[PDB]
């Protein structure tokens, strides 16, 4: 998952 | 502290320049001696200080990432034994890790948060104290890493309460916020079906809301945005 | 040493661990205290040893050269004086390389060159004795520049007499020495002509030898090779 | 200039  | 000695608008200016020679160690050492010297951080003042820890903690993340992976091999049926070191070692980085965290959440604690009463600064540390304690259960197996989540998420929720309340569906420091709120839900929480609703809701919410923007705001707000539907995808 | 309770094996498997993880600071510290050791490094020891010290030196080069290039900027005509911020914080880095480059260095002169008999780790050896004293002098401006320079031509020229005698024409050590005694010439010693005529008389002498070597060992050759060429097409 |  991408976080900012 | 070692920048006690050093103004604050000579640590600001050589923040800026760490960040600019890629030495973010220095970056964070000096944005910390900043943050001690006890007045309240501006907005870009407050965002090298993100950068700076980030990209410290970053590195950390993903050397544990390797060390871990390797000592969850070892100890899979048929590996050889090769003695303590892969796990003193991981140890070493993590004790690191958790560190740099409890450094910046004691930053946090003593005393942003008290001090900031403006939604857009009080929004950004606690999405802080969550990201902080979001990294400190990524590596916790103990006592306490249910407590760890907990903090996570009540810090999380709590800046997601002001978002809602003060900030447009746009504004990127809430964009953000759900950003990572909904990767603490998929990755932390067992929580999947929470992470793709918030996912899903803060994109549509902001969709809606993109017509009331500048050209420079509707980038900003867009380049976000993506993010979240790049989770979507990767999660449906 | 921190490094002096822990076995020369855990410090080497260590090391091997830093690597992958890309902690290149942890992986110096290791192979420092294995060097302390006191015992002769293998081959594939020596290639850690350089590895992970030109990585940090590597970092520092860069960062030094970024602040270089903003202090210089900042003394052109019609350029805002910002204050003493720029100089300080590149001393402090220069200061950080020199550090690592007498590190370097002294592990060197005790004892790592003194034992060295054979031509592969004495070559080596000598060539890091260039090396480094290559890195200080790429930051040196006072009472001791020339000697600096001095100091990396003799190590250079001293592994270069050895090469010659003792090792092919192809061999990846002999053949990344002249390289690296190359760009001394070119970027150091003001010696365009000598930098380029001993990159063209190294790529000929090897091209001449390639028949001898198997396919892994043509492999390792040429890469080298395509390094000397690459200068070439940028120097001519 | 490239170095090894
Ligand atoms: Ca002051
Ligand atoms: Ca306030
Ligand atoms: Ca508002
Ligand atoms: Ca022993
Ligand atoms: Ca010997
Ligand atoms: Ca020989
Ligand atoms: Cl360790
Ligand atoms: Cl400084």
């Amino acid at each position: 998952s991408n976080s900012l | 502290g070692a920048m006690g000695s050093m103004e604050r608008a000579s640590l600001i200016q050589k923040a800026k320049l760490a960040e600019q020679a890629e030495r973010y160690e220095d970056m964070a050492a000096f944005m910390k001696g900043a943050v001690e010297k006890g007045e309240e951080l501006s907005c870009e003042e407050r965002n090298l200080l993100s950068v700076a820890y980030k990209n410290v903690v970053g590195g950390q993340r993903a050397a544990w990432r390797v060390l871990s992976s390797i000592e969850q091999k070892s100890n899979e049926e048929g590996s050889e034994e090769k003695g303590p070191e892969v796990r003193e070692y991981r140890e070493k980085v993590e004790t690191e890790l958790q560190g740099v965290c409890d450094t910046v959440l004691g930053l946090l604690d003593s005393h942003l948060i008290k001090e900031a009463g403006d939604a857009e600064s009080r929004v950004f540390y606690l999405k802080m104290k969550g990201d902080y304690y979001r990294y400190l259960a990524e590596v916790a197996t103990g006592d306490d890493k249910k407590r760890i989540i907990d903090s996570a998420r009540s810090a999380y929720q709590e800046a997601m309460d002001i978002s809602k309340k003060e900030m447009p569906p746009t504004n990127p420091i809430r964009l953000g916020l759900a950003l990572n709120f909904s990767v603490f839900h998929y990755e932390i929480a067992n929580s999947p079906e929470e992470a793709i609703s918030l996912a899903k809701t803060t994109f549509d919410e902001a969709m809606a809301d993109l017509h009331t923007l500048s050209e420079d705001s509707y980038k900003d707000s867009t380049l976000i945005m993506q993010l979240l539907r790049d989770n979507l995808t990767l999660w449906t």
